[PDB]
């Protein structure tokens, strides 16, 4: 049900913004310059584009030299309410060129 | 006058940071609401080529 996020300043996508999706088939990504909506959707004009409980998913995002880079790790968990008492180390998955500044971010969800 | 540069106010970019309109950063002190005269419109350009 969560699905992806949304990285810029203003985050009126006629600035520049990253926009993260995945779509069960895919992880689409893009760095949109088109007007984006007030609140976003997923009901059940881009410089750059580009495609590919008991678990617990963890994304770490830094943006470096317009290099935004991300590292993951997916596992199992047995408590939902707390982040899990052990140790896991993240690996890279991807380093994208993208040259965009960044202050503010947003994530989106699944609907009815 | 196709080939055009950009600025010449307050924030300077990062290493490989691209940068683009959407608001009217302007050219001097006060704001400007689309005006173009003194301190306003962006300090954007073309060459003479
Ligand atoms: C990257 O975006 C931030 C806004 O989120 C810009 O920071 C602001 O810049 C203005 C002048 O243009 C300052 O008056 C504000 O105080 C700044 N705000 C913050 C939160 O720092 C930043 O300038 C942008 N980067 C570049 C190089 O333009
Ligand atoms: C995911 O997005 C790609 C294009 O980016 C599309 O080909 C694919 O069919 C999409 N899948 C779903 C389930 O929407
Ligand atoms: C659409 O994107 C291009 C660059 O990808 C940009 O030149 C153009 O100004 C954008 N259009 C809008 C409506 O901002």
């Amino acid at each position: 049900i969560i699905r992806g996020w949304i990285f810029g300043t203003t985050l009126d996508s006629k600035t520049q913004s990253l926009l993260i999706v995945n779509n069960a088939t895919n992880v689409v990504i893009k760095v949109c310059e088109f007007q984006f909506c007030n609140d976003p959707f997923l009901d059940v004009n881009c410089t750059f584009e580009y495609v590919s409980f008991k678990n617990l998913r963890e994304f770490v995002f830094k943006n470096i030299d317009g290099y935004f880079k991300i590292y993951s790790k997916h596992t199992p968990i047995n408590l939902v309410r707390d982040l899990p008492q052990g140790f896991s180390a993240l690996e890279p998955l991807v380093d994208l060129p993208i040259g965009i500044n960044i202050t503010r971010f947003q994530t989106l969800l699944a609907l009815h | 006058y196709n080939y055009r540069y950009r600025l010449f106010r307050k924030s300077n970019l990062k290493p490989f940071e691209r940068d683009i309109s959407t608001e009217i950063y302007q050219a001097g002190s006060k704001p400007c609401n689309g005006v173009e005269g003194f301190n306003c419109y962006f300090p954007l350009q073309s060459y003479g080529f």
